[PDB]
């Protein structure tokens, strides 16, 4: 029906009209793949059915008020679904829904519509996302990146080899001159890029106005003394929006290149407006994630990295954070590689192997880079070369502020280790089984990296392969 | 140990901090980089044109803004577009070196996928001031 | 030490310096309770002490560099530690954090040192919040509900009895006319308060600005021509806060009576900024809640209703949506009450027996008003007054727009039904037994409620005790 | 090329650099199709990828700084053509733009690049506009009737 | 500067060219003789390329290109746009630095638009360059349409 | 009663329905401590009782009206009572207010209810107020000073011996440029700080405006020319808050470093507002005060310097002025040292013996700087480091401004004389009889400071030590 349909009292069978393994798909379709697991007793096409009609329609109770509504092309369609071979009650359902459906890139509606009303339901165990298809006419009313890696290797003024960084720590609460200090030493010591952490950047005495004041006389001698084009993440944190534009428009007054904001740990859509203004403003924009073993451990229960992926740049950023290898995020060669292909790459096809089930139509998407963070140094530096190349933007927490010859030594052994292994990779060496030789020739005359391997000489871990949720 | 700071010279960027290349060691990893599908570019800059500068904010009013000025590279003649000979690169880095006692000679290259410039080895002029 | 330690290189043993169980708490002091499952091969007080380690400080490797921040009072303390007898490696953690180490009232601080950095790790299995202490000082510099229930009760300007509504439906696209034509039947027939759902306020061609515009047309009249104060509250869902602003600002243009929004489905911080500015236009404000299987289900490894709760309140709302009964949000007598008491009520010690672990000191902290939706009616009644009584802001699913006589005689059989039961209440009835007497004595003349009990004759439903996550 | 090209000085044939008459469309693409009458001595492909040569990149002598720019997938294309069957030196041209090539939801743009380089040339006779083949995503950036038939039914009361 | 003729030239390819490769080249002809060059409406904005970007490798480039040759020089940048919004916020961002002399394609996109943007441009004392383009559907209209001497009248 | 009481008419006495002298105060209330003497024949706890319901509730004759608010924990409370030693009719009053008695940080709400209301009545002979409670919720709601002394220290970028400045004089008339001249010469001469008078700022001829042109004119080599940070407090004085806010915004553009206000003479609103917008801009704000025979030395008729030091510090500073030594402000020892230690410090608690009676909840309050002014010069230098430390912020007005060799000579003595006394206070001197020796020690080969002491031959004083009030 088109609408004018006197339905008689009671609920319709979900598979007599929710459900159809025969559709053909338009390409303004939104198509969701789930992996789901039913409550004992519900058939799985029911179950699959239910949630593709309360996701579009709804009902408690239908009769002929429900027929005032346009159903026909207009409502949600449950496609063909197929059993999970690691768990006998486990199932991957299909759901296509039509543009006419949803406000054009509106990110609570699609939020609600997809993940807020479909992740509820008691009758169902365990509902795990696994793609989305996101049509060209929704990807391009979302905004995307606003300064990706075609426009940020050109507005950073430097490339060719990994971006080297470190992560300031201790997180509370320390003194402005000797955080001024610390900082100034580790960028005069040849770090690219340092970046703070949501402790760091205000306290109860301290506001970030005059931590940022530190940063902003340590900047222009961190360049001006080195020659170097060097700077310094700010991470910008704040509990109210007003405060957020507040600390926006405050370091708008300077114009200071690139910053990070840890807001999408805040909210959705004041990550979306910031990135929209980032865009106006032609800054650059840094997205920090959190939240590891709740939301993108989510094991066959939830939110999963891929889709993650495609959510982050769905919104946008031109740097993004990522696996720590050790610690609080990921680490693993079957998480993160798929995860930094869908960040970096445009224009590729889906692949079951890959754990891909939908592609969104490509061309004329930016990119978007990778930040690491870096718990272990010097020996794992050739494993994560080899593996990652000039993806990273590398923000080490062992290296720099764990050398007990300083900042600047701990700094200066982090870029010559950085230099060294693309020295090495410049050469076209066997990366994995030359880079302890090529370290162990290095510390011959660096004095600060013979220091920084007699200090680190414990640590050995590359990476682990299989999914560690 | 360890007194750290850079005496009488400065640190001009990536691979600075290394002990410099030879000729030799140049021609290998730029016969690998070719291997490897970039494309090198011959560039060169005045000694106070190489180093970072934010003095032309003094002509606009909207400033930082991400602005920086004195670090661009003029290019020697051609790109390495076609040819791809190391020892024609090593003759014309010989010229350009031959032409500007005052300037500094480097070799950038690019990956035309996405079409981003990767700026490598390694800052040299005649006059070049104090080894590290 | 207050600073100045030269440490050696490593990471020190966290429970030589981040566990104290002989620790007694400062009025100032901010306390979390978390349930806990350390991965194998890992000490409980390890894994308790490197959260409160992590959360303060952190480190991969300490140098005499940390020995510049001031430790001492300033530092996360891992107090005393319990086994739950529910698993064998199931512990709960109690940790303190000094006031010192947040900025004052700063929720994305807070929440991203809280939540955001704790729970990540990869030595952790799964961990779950079970409660936290919040002392007075961030309490008042967070802002709470804007026009709670004793701000709310008057300004309604009605009360005594529960408040009768509707969620509309279908979801998808229903046109304005018939929008309308719906809207004003319901609520001219006997409700008190209709809903939307997040696509029925845009959809491609029919702007939120549109459908507004016969809300105002019908509103109007469905006050004026039934004399009662009556309304409807407005989902206001958005993209980007530009929108969000949008959305107020012509809204406060005609000065509507109240809304509610999933801006806190969105993110928290929109939500703090739209309570203040709900706070400033003398607005009341209906909080939308969603996600049900994800965040308010997770079991052993998340987020539980009581913490919900808890961080609802504290950034605010007068009314906060809660159970479906059956379907996609909660129905368990042993999840609502306790979610319901923390949000009604003010001056209350803690208790183990209801779950809660610690007590954030109270005394002018507005109460909250639950919002159920609501998927069954008629015989449902009963349990449904006995158990919560004139809580609510009841929005029914089967009811209204389920009846086969349209909204107006549904609308009227559901305000029937609701002054029936409440009449029964009001005599002191035994209502658990004599309800359902009590409906079909009230049958025998409305007609409207005879159709009701025939069209809803199966609905037989209370609620079931022990949770079902 | 990708970029990195070495032209040898002049200019090259249009037919050998911007028609392609077997190309397959992507969903992406614009479209635009016209009715065209060259000067006589112009071959129509010579015409009709001119067109899209004029329209896409824009020449009067190339040397290896041409090969600056990003070709390859990023030009525009003339696809293949047929003869208008009322008039002899009639044509219709089909050219093809990626999405690469205009900024997104911009008219004057759009307007220049499509209509106001194309309508010109001293070698054209007569050309005019027949179709266009608008891609969701350009469609969706565009942002068409405030409140058309639908929405002013009910607005109008 | 004035006793000879404005020397200048129209950059191509029209299509895309990457920031720092526009930054050279705009850098090198300038330095090597030029007074003037103009952009494209595709070389203003791409769907990578903010015009916001391409106006900062303009103002480095600009700044030495003047001030390592010794010469006044400039570069007309094109200013195109799909909304009299972003028509304004291109002008108002260029109006900060205040950039000599700029050009555009708003008398291709409305007649009402360029005389709004003349009198700003008279009232921040620039100098304001006019594109023309159309020739066919216009310019040449034998005995059915505009002529040149009208269309000169019509446009001064 | 909660509410709805029906009393009867005409008053029930004070004492059995204020007093309560068994209470337990929780966290959240608000508390004072008053000294008192009641009019004859009325006894000091119907006073204390009278002055607890009239804050609170207030009556001239109670009926069932009174009835309609709720009272319970609600009301004002009269605490146990102690006699006063000094005389037969005083005693000391202790009223507790619960937090719902005030709106939340409100000055004009807080400061009308506990002084404006209780300090009138005409049965009551003096009273003095001796100290508050200011619970840590209401510390927090307050603002307290911009930028504290653990954020100005590192903001004033010079430490370790204390401030040396001038207050400039005579306060008539000056032409701006022979006070250009003066202020040039002196801070040349040696001085860290100058000083505007209220006059100083603004005349009938000469602008603010003009007389701040030629600050910066001079400023920007007494600086440059020196090598050393200094600077001048403008003092900005002016009749309505539109002259306050011009007279802010117009040296707000070129940014100067560091001003005073007396804006805390014209209102304490009008001061917290504009402390306010100095945290904002990032300024740094000095606090003037005045008025000592009307306020300060109020006997046992109103406020005293300890409650005083507590309501200046809880509107804020970051600087605050402080004994003249002889002439119009303090120089008592027993008056002094405690203003300072409520000023300077934080987490201690109560003590009789220091006159402390209630303990606000410390733990992150800012600490605000001490400004002496200083009428005294050389002599008096040894006693004063030695009393004093490195607080101050020492303001001289014989010093400079008294030598007749000029500023220069004179700004040099003060300066040889600071560096002397910091020098003997270095090497461990015992300074009160040590210090003279040093003073003829420098004299040999400073001819400055020489003239100094030929100039100031007569003065030898230190401090008293009682209050002469």
């Amino acid at each position: 029906t088109k609408a004018g349909a006197g339905f008689k009292a009671g609920v319709k069978d979900y598979r007599l009209t929710y459900y159809t393994p025969d559709y053909v798909v338009r390409d303004t379709d939104i198509l969701a793949a789930f992996r789901m697991t039913p409550q004992l007793g519900v058939p799985p096409e029911e179950c699959g059915a239910a949630v593709a009609a309360e996701s579009s329609t709804g009902t408690w109770t239908t009769v002929w008020t429900d027929g005032l509504t346009s159903l026909d092309r207009y409502k949600g369609r449950c496609y063909d679904i197929e059993p999970v071979p690691g768990e006998d009650n486990q199932y991957i359902a299909y759901v296509a829904y039509p543009i006419d459906l949803f406000e054009e890139g509106s990110v609570t509606n699609m939020f609600t519509s997809i993940v807020g009303n479909v992740f509820g339901f008691k009758a169902l165990r365990a509902l795990r996302l696994e793609d989305l298809r996101i049509p060209p006419a929704y990807v391009k009313t979302f905004v995307g990146p606003p300064h990706g890696i075609q426009v940020e290797r050109d507005k950073l003024n430097k490339y060719g080899r990994g971006l080297l960084g470190c992560t300031i720590k201790p997180k509370l609460g320390l003194s402005a001159k000797n955080y001024g200090r610390a900082v100034y030493e580790c960028l005069r010591g040849g770090l690219d890029f340092t970046k703070d952490d949501e402790n760091v950047n205000s306290q109860p005495f301290m506001r970030w106005r005059d931590r940022f004041l530190f940063v902003a006389e340590a900047i222009y001698k961190a360049q001006a003394e080195t020659g170097e084009v060097k700077g310094h993440y700010l991470n910008a944190t704040a509990g109210t929006c007003e405060e957020m534009m507040k600390r926006a428009v405050c370091a708008k007054e300077l114009g200071v290149p690139i910053i990070m904001h840890d807001y999408l740990t805040g909210g959705f859509t004041a990550n979306t407006s910031l990135a929209i203004y980032c865009r106006d403003n032609g800054l650059l924009l840094h997205i920090h994630r959190a939240m590891h073993a709740v939301i993108d451990r989510q094991r066959n229960h939830g939110i999963h990295f891929r889709v993650l992926a495609k959510a982050l740049r769905m919104s946008g950023g031109d740097h993004l954070h990522s696996g720590t290898v050790v610690g609080k995020l990921e680490g693993e060669r079957e998480v993160t590689l798929g995860f930094v292909d869908l960040m970096r790459d445009d224009y590729v096809e889906k692949d079951r192997s890959r754990g891909i089930y939908f592609t969104q139509d490509w061309c004329s998407m930016p990119g978007v880079m990778p930040v690491a963070s870096g718990g272990i140094h010097v020996w794992h530096m050739p494993a994560l070369v080899e593996i990652f190349g000039d993806d990273a933007c590398l923000q080490f927490g062992g290296g720099t502020l764990g050398h007990p010859w300083g900042n600047a030594p701990g700094a200066a052994a982090n870029r010559v280790a950085l230099e060294a292994c693309t020295q090495a990779r410049n050469e076209g060496r066997d990366l994995a089984r030359e880079g302890g030789d090529v370290i162990r020739s290095a510390c011959k005359w660096s004095p600060e990296l013979a220091a920084a391997c007699e200090v680190w000489k414990e640590i050995k871990f590359e990476f682990d392969t299989i999914d560690k949720l | 140990m360890m007194v750290w700071t850079p005496v009488n010279n400065k640190m001009f960027e990536t691979f600075s901090y290394l002990p410099p290349l030879t000729d030799e060691q140049i021609a290998a990893q730029v016969d690998y980089i070719v291997a490897n599908g970039w494309i090198p570019c011959l560039e060169f800059a005045e000694a106070d044109k190489a180093y970072v500068s934010n003095e032309s904010a003094i002509r606009f009013g909207s400033v930082s803004c991400l602005y920086y000025d004195n670090r661009y590279w003029t290019m020697w003649k051609l790109p390495m577009f076609g040819c791809r000979d190391p020892m024609q690169v090593l003759r014309e880095i010989v010229a350009c070196t031959k032409a500007f006692p005052d300037a500094y000679v480097r070799l950038v290259a690019f990956d035309n996928q996405k079409q981003v410039q990767i700026m490598g080895f390694l800052v040299q002029r005649p006059k070049t001031a104090r080894d590290f």
